[PDB]
């Protein structure tokens, strides 16, 4: 029991920082192709090999986190903003911008620790308004007319997470019956909320700034044959999470007590809905009449009236 | 679950017909499927109307047409070259996989099986010529080879098609002794064995014995050995039944395969003496000499130490007598041009014969042997310890 | 001559493929064939071939592979399978590596020191064919290892000396033919437990001096160098874990007595107040897990750490020593140098090479990842129980080796034997966490899935092999609390193929459905966590069973009833286990079960539910008549009447245990009242009273495969839970009609008591 | 059926009796000279008890007629060695055997 407690709460307590020195010395061509470039090419070929299910690939899951954690009073705010661009260019010119797209496309809509690890890499590589990386990704998607990326995004969005009241009250009854240990993944009521937030932050960074090209390519993939609408999928997920929030509030009616779980599981969904709203705001931020009309002729009005109804009483 | 489509006035207000176009790959695959099935049914009818009985030869036998169609269809499944870009290679792999799937889901593998069945009822090009004509007789072999190549290409990579048609292995291994298509049948069986582990579940002792008899009949083929290797393990997993069958039916007799052994390096020593008898000048035709030993060892490393002595002939009237060519395990008595003795047996032409002697024993230390030689009427003789 | 094949290409290729076949027929742990192959080639011809310089290359590689396969492969694989499981005893020799030399400016050498770790023993039988009736030849043919290791060292030195000068005639043709088989043999020899400390020092000095890593080596050579370095890191990880255990021994020795001493002090100096209970609840409550979790926490400035502050500093010293022993600020140095140096030198094809290189580099850079991965899989038991756990590990290794082979008759027999041995072993009970850390349940499940594959409804072959695994898993889940949670994860899969093993009273125990029930049995936490992705599946299975009878039964010759009362009864038993727990019905499970049952009304018996049969009275009477009349059965056979009676009794017992409660929540709740009303409308009361009042006979014994007295207990439970006893005339009439006759039949006993 | 042809005499004094263990050094071989077994390759002599039914009859009945230090060629019969089934993998059915047996020690 001592060694179990030791390995549980003594060793993995963030006792190292190498994610920058490693990648720094992994790009020096001391003498062709750099070692980091060879690694990116290996990952890209593995993601391009035709299969039926994205394997675990512990090597990829281990290195896509180091490459992600490698990235990140006027001069003190400009020097870091330029060093971030330098750290992003340290690996986005070696093929990571296309490697992330291929890894997302090779999962065809399966929520796993591979997409959950490549979305964080995409976040780290598109931190801020990196119009250069955005244009590289757009040019890649337009020159290789693949649908398996947009349909994979749709399949991922269709099964992200929703606050379910039955499992929440079931866990509450279990806690009342006995002191059962708390489930790690949001008490098993909100599944991979961090994954959902990362996916929607990625979709936001893909259109950050005022990139009208990508704003229109997310609505109509001109050049393909089975285009899918990402704006409508985002609206559908927002409506789902709105109905979930409304039901979770209707559960907490009459009782003027909000416990720790009732606060945490609610704040998680609040953050998820805020991220979805920011993503829609970035979709329609530039005066793009396409996305304007797409949001007009959709089910966003039901979501916003439900949000108004829940706000007027929660306030 | 099938719901028939009836055209009527009222109908149901839930149809919702959505169009969906197919790619050029799928459309061309369907059209070539129709074309090849039409041509193959024509060929099957033309061959059956001739093989069923003696009928008037107003039949359509598209010999050259079906040959060209097979030559095109074989290249239609050509795997991508290894000297190609990775993405283009993966695209070609996916394309040929979809092609193989669409060709299998129409059951034309069974069609080419029926074709080779109806073609195997003959024995040779001469047998087919006087029945179907000279051109068909001389092209029967090429048509069979092309059909087997196409059958192999249809199963080269798919895991589904091999496990689907594995039930036909009872016929392939039976026809494996055709002697004019054994290479094609062996390639097909190898490609179906290295892919699906389900096909190995139906391989019985009869099939393994047939393969070993093929290896014994057609000589030393290095592909039968690959087939036997693929029969032991398929995908990281072994089958003890087939392993035991191979070990018990292939190498108990040692006739096959090539055996091996570790022998010793033997040498010979001879003085500058030559004895030639004929008419005229003779040398009394009588000779004698002794031999003793100081130290000996029966087994120095692993085997009995070679130790023989005798008289060796020559070829004509020159040196270099014939025998074990050189630098081998052949001493005296291992050829028809030498006669030796080693204490127990008399050696002549690598064949030993035991002889009686008072206290017959191997040539241990401090042993004196005496070799006598008369030429004309008697022969070489040995006396051990007198 | 062997060397003459150099010119003859046909015989060379044929003999190469012959050697490949020799290795393939004995590739895995099959020794009956290897004992034959040894004589088929030779004992010393292999040594001559591996030592000879003028070999054709292909033949050299083939002979090397064959030598590895016939003897070394089996024990090498058996020792590599147990390479990530660090079981270490508490012997006084184990309490000697607590220094793990790292201070005074030194770091030690990899693989040098002391192990004191449980590893599978090696033993080889002597190949003899004049001895009749060999005992088992279970392990391997004997081979002299000292001569082999000496020759390997000599040839490796000669090979590195040859490669340093870069000649144009490497042994066996090119340089890969010279290097790959030699380093492969050296690698498997290093794996199998030879090259003791002194020899390992020379083997290190072969590459380390700051050699072999600095040369211009081909891709297949560096690919084996990667595995060599991976083992050189694994042995260091094992040494670190052993040192951790050695220090933890003394730490726990100094901690447990100090905790007991402070407890005795605070119990002697009582000073009873309102805070002493809060201080001393930790001793009785707070099981040792969270006890040690809360008594071992000092990374911030201060926590509620008890009075033993002296041991805190020694733990800090040991932690800093571990940190400096790891890469956190000399093997990591040169490994990280070479890994990047190769990639900088040239672009590398053969993606497996670059994959191994990068996983090695990442391992060296993380350092603590190996520790956080391996420490859960470590374990310590005692210095006394060693032979028992060694036999257990050997049996588990045999289980895994049999898993790696396709299922056959002899394979099934060996697996059954090994399962029996691990069940009979004592460590199975004393250390239940050890089995979970070793993954015995996952191994048995991945063996069972191989047998359960092949088909779904056309073959259930190897039934004993199916059953033994189920019974082992049942025992494993039974003796624990956490193993039930472990098997609950796999519960989802086996409910898909739970239809096997039913319709046959040969396995009333071992069954996938029964192992599911055992996993979900008697735990409210798991009963709640049993959500609804599978209850609808079980209900659909029940409906299909109540709609279709068993084709196996109609083949055996049963009268082809319009439904099946066996698999339905099994599904009802599983649903009962899911809904009823510890005497209190799980409310959510009960509600969803009633909802699914009413949504799919075919699950109920056709005699009870439907526009045909009336209900339970006529159903039970007809079942009794069918049991009495042998014309409606199999001409030990399945009594169809008894099976129908058991099905209906199981359904009624399920509904009764699924009733809301004893009116604790039902008194003030609405949905509970609604569920009770649904049950009452589904099952009439008079039908229940009539079924209770049958007054079975009391028998020279008789056969109990008919109207069993337990059938009445289900009706009694349903009456008590759904309706209850609160009316005087109702209670009296029930006692008159359904209780007095059975009471008289029970009281009329003198000696002939065949039914308890 | 087993016959013995001596190669080197072993002073013919000590013979194997019931209740003893004998140490031999043998290089078996098939009828056509193809060696199928040997005890000198592994460099370990073969120790076996006399009369315990652990080796083949063609070997034990032949060794029971030899002396210490006596080399012999023992020619066996298929029925007394392996029968009509032989040894699966090595010995074919209905095969005769030849053993070059030397007696090192007699305990």
């Amino acid at each position: 029991l001592f060694l179990q407690g030791y390995e549980k709460s003594w060793i993995e307590t963030e006792e190292h920082y190498f994610e920058d020195k490693l990648i720094e010395d992994l790009a020096k061509p001391g003498a062709r192709v750099d070692p980091l470039h060879q690694l990116i090419l290996l990952f890209s070929r593995t993601a391009l090999t035709e299969k039926c299910k994205l394997e675990e690939d512990f090597l990829y899951m281990a290195y896509a986190d180091i490459m992600a954690k490698s990235c990140h009073s006027f001069e003190e705010k400009e020097m870091e903003k330029q060093k971030l661009l330098y750290q992003q260019a340290r690996l986005h010119d070696r093929g990571a911008a296309e490697m992330v797209l291929q890894t997302i496309s090779a999962s065809k809509g399966e929520t796993g620790p591979m997409v959950a690890a490549t979305l964080k890499l995409g976040i780290a590589i598109l931190n801020g308004g990196n119009s250069t990386v955005q244009q590289k990704m757009l040019d890649y998607l337009k020159e290789k007319k693949d649908v398996g990326f947009f349909q994979s995004l749709a399949g991922l969005m269709q099964s992200c997470s929703v606050l379910d009241l039955n499992a929440f009250e079931r866990q509450n009854k279990a806690e009342g019956l006995g002191m059962v240990t708390e489930e790690g993944s949001g008490e098993k009521v909100l599944q991979d909320d961090e994954f959902t937030c990362d996916l929607f932050r990625f979709l936001q960074l893909l259109c950050e700034g005022h990139n009208s090209d990508f704003q229109n390519y997310l609505r109509t993939q001109t050049g393909n044959n089975t285009t899918v609408n990402i704006i409508i999928s985002t609206v559908d997920y927002l409506l789902r999470v709105q109905e979930s929030i409304s039901d979770f509030y209707w559960y907490y009616s009459g009782k003027d007590i909000i416990d720790e779980q009732g606060q945490r599981n609610f704040s998680k969904a609040i953050q998820v809905a805020k991220q979805v709203f920011n993503t829609l705001t970035e979709y329609i931020q530039g005066p793009c009449t396409g996305n304007q009309q797409s949001l007009a002729h959709s089910r966003l009005w039901d979501a916003v009236v439900g949000f108004l109804h829940v706000f007027a009483h929660m306030q | 679950i099938q719901r028939k489509a009836i055209m009527h006035h009222e109908g149901h207000m839930d149809d919702g017909l959505n169009l969906s176009r197919s790619q050029h790959e799928e459309s061309r695959t369907a059209r070539v499927i129709r074309s090849t099935v039409f041509l193959f049914n024509r060929f099957i009818r033309g061959l059956d109307a001739l093989s069923k009985k003696v009928k008037l030869p107003t039949i359509d036998l598209p010999i050259e047409s079906v040959s060209l169609s097979l030559q095109d269809l074989i290249g239609y499944f050509h795997p991508p070259d290894e000297h190609l870009e990775h993405e283009d290679k993966q695209n070609r792999l996916r394309a040929l996989k979809n092609r193989q799937n669409l060709f299998q889901e129409e059951g034309m593998i069974n069609l080419v099986l029926e074709c080779i069945d109806r073609l195997h009822v003959y024995s040779s090009a001469a047998h087919f010529a006087d029945v179907a004509g000279r051109e068909a007789g001389e092209s029967w072999k090429s048509i069979l080879n092309s059909l087997y190549e196409l059958l192999a290409a249809l199963i080269r990579g798919n895991r589904k098609n091999c496990a689907q048609f594995s039930g036909s292995l009872d016929w392939l291994i039976s026809r494996l002794e055709r002697l004019e298509a054994s290479s094609g049948i062996l390639e097909v069986l190898h490609c179906v064995l290295v892919e699906s582990p389900e096909a190995l579940n139906i391989i019985k002792e009869g099939h393994i014995k047939s393969i070993i008899s093929l290896l014994d009949k057609h000589g030393r083929n290095h592909k039968v050995l690959d087939v036997l290797c693929s029969l032991c393990v398929c995908h990281g997993v072994a089958v003890r039944s087939n392993q035991h069958l191979i070990c018990d039916n292939l190498l108990p007799g040692r006739d096959l395969l090539l055996q091996t052994r570790l022998v010793n390096h033997v040498s010979s020593m001879r003085p500058n003496i030559f004895l030639g008898v004929s008419e005229g000048s003779a040398q009394y035709k009588k000779w004698y000499y002794e031999l003793m030993v100081d130290h000996t060892e029966p087994f120095v490393t692993a085997e009995a130490t070679h130790l023989r002595v005798g008289w060796a002939s020559t070829e004509g009237y020159s040196p270099y007598p014939g025998g074990g060519e050189e630098w081998g395990g052949n001493g005296v008595g291992d050829d028809l041009f030498s006669y030796g003795f080693d204490g127990l047996h008399l050696w002549s032409g690598c064949i030993a014969r035991t002889v009686s002697s008072p206290n017959q024993h191997l040539l241990r230390t401090d042993d004196v042997i005496s070799c006598c030689l008369d030429l004309s009427a008697p022969s070489i003789s040995f006396r051990i310890n007198g | 001559d062997i060397l003459e094949l150099t010119e003859q290409e046909e015989l060379l290729q044929f003999h190469y493929h012959t050697l490949r076949l020799y290795s393939a027929v004995c590739a895995l742990g099959n020794h009956r064939v290897a004992h034959a192959l040894c004589s088929h080639v030779d004992e010393p011809q292999l040594l001559y071939a591996i030592e000879n310089k003028y070999m054709p290359g292909l033949l050299r590689a083939g002979y090397y592979d064959l030598l590895i396969d016939i003897h070394l492969s089996s024990y090498a694989t058996a020792r590599l399978m147990m390479n990530n499981e660090f079981i270490v005893p508490m012997t006084e020799e184990t309490k000697s590596i607590t220094l793990f030399p790292d201070e005074n400016k030194k770091h030690g050498l990899p693989g040098i020191g002391l192990s004191t770790s449980l590893r599978p023993r090696m033993r080889f039988s002597s190949p003899s064919f004049v001895s009749i009736s060999n005992d088992c030849y279970q392990y391997s043919p004997e081979f002299p290892l000292d001569i082999l290791k000496a020759k390997t060292i000599q040839m490796l030195t000669e090979a590195v000396k040859e490669g340093s000068l870069h000649a144009r005639d490497p042994v066996g043709g090119t340089t890969e033919f010279l290097f790959v088989p030699l380093i492969k043999l050296f690698y498997t020899l290093l794996i199998m437990g030879i090259f003791h400390n002194e020899d390992l020092k020379h083997i290190l000095q072969l590459i380390e001096p700051s050699g072999l890593l600095q040369m211009k080596l081909p891709e297949p050579v560096k690919l084996q160098m990667c595995l060599l370095l991976q083992y050189l890191c694994d042995c260091q990880v094992r040494h670190r874990i052993e040192a951790i255990v050695a220090f933890s021994d003394d730490f726990v020795a100094k901690l447990q007595d100090n905790q007991r001493f402070r407890y005795n002090e605070v119990m002697q100096a009582l000073n009873m107040s309102a805070a002493l209970t809060a201080r001393k609840t930790r001793e009785f409550r707070s099981p040792p897990q969270e006890q040690i979790n809360m008594l071992l926490n000092f990374k911030d400035d201060k926590s509620e750490c008890p009075c033993p502050e002296e041991i805190r500093d020694q733990l800090l010293d040991f932690h800093e020593d571990l940190m400096t022993h790891c890469g956190i600020e000399s093997l990591q140095q040169l490994i990280s140098e070479t890994m990047v140096r190769w990639a900088q030198e040239s672009v590398i094809e053969d993606p497996e090479l670059v994959r191994a290189m990068f996983v090695l580099l990442h391992r060296q850079y993380d350092g603590i990842g190996g520790l956080v991965r391996a420490l859960p899989k470590t374990y310590t038991i005692n210095g006394v129980s060693v032979e028992d756990t060694i036999n257990l590990l050997a049996s588990l290794g045999q289980i895994r080796s049999l898993l790696s082979v396709r299922m056959g008759k002899e394979e099934e027999k060996l697996m059954i034997r090994g399962l029996g041995d691990i069940m009979n072993n004592k460590v199975f009970y004393q250390h239940p966490n050890l089995m979970r850390a070793l993954g015995m349940h996952e191994t048995v499940m991945e063996v069972m899935v191989n047998v359960l594959g092949g088909g779904e409804s056309k073959e259930i072959t190897f039934p004993k092999m199916v059953a033994n695994c189920c019974r082992f898993l049942c025992y494993f889940c039974r003796i624990s609390r956490q193993n039930q949670k472990a098997m609950f994860d796999h519960l989802s899969y086996l409910l898909e193929n739970s239809s096997v093993g039913l319709a046959s009273p040969a396995m009333r125990g071992s069954t996938p459905l029964d192992v599911a029930a055992a996993s979900v049995m008697d735990n409210n936490e798991l009963a709640l966590a049993l959500r609804e992705p599978d209850l609808e599946k079980v209900v659909r299975y029940l409906a299909g069973c109540g709609l279709q009878s068993c084709q196996m039964l109609v083949s055996k010759g049963y009268p082809d009833i319009g439904w099946n009362p066996v698999e339905g009864e099994r599904y009802l038993d599983f649903l009962r286990f899911a809904v009823f727990c510890n005497g209190e019905s799980v409310e959510e499970n009960a509600n969803v079960v009633v909802r699914l049952l009413i949504r799919r009304p075919e699950c109920f018996g056709p005699a009870l539910r439907g526009e045909g049969g009336n209900g339970l009275l006529a159903a039970m009477e007809e079942a009794i008549k069918i049991a009495e009349d042998p014309s409606r059965d199999g001409p030990d056979t399945i009594h169809m009447g008894n099976a129908i009676m058991t099905f209906y009794a199981a359904l009624i017992d399920l509904l009764g245990r699924c009733a809301p409660e004893m009116h604790l929540i039902h008194a003030g709740k609405g949905e509970a009242i609604r569920i009770r009303s649904i049950l009452r409308s589904l099952i009439p009361l008079g039908d229940l009273v009539g079924v209770i009042s049958i007054a079975f006979q009391m028998p020279e014994p008789d056969m109990s495969a008919g109207f069993c007295p337990d059938h009445k207990a289900a009706m009694v439970l349903f009456l008590d839970r759904v309706y209850g006893i609160e009316v005087q005339d109702f209670l009296l009439h029930l006692l008159e009609v359904g209780f007095l006759p059975d009471l008289r039949a029970a009281a009329s006993l003198d000696t002939a008591a065949l039914s308890x | 059926g087993v016959e013995i042809e001596t190669i080197s005499p072993g002073d013919g004094r000590t013979f194997p009796k019931k209740g003893q263990t004998c140490v031999v050094h043998y290089t078996g071989m098939l009828q056509n000279g193809k060696k199928f077994d040997s005890s000198r390759d592994r460099n370990k002599p073969f120790k076996f008890r006399i009369g315990k039914q652990e080796v083949i009859k063609g070997f034990e009945e032949g060794a029971a007629q030899m002396s210490l230090g006596q080399r012999a060629k023992l020619t066996c019969t298929p029925d007394v060695a392996y029968g009509a089934t032989g040894h699966p993998g090595v010995i074919p059915p209905n095969a005769t055997l030849i053993f070059d047996v030397e007696l090192l020690n007699l305990e």
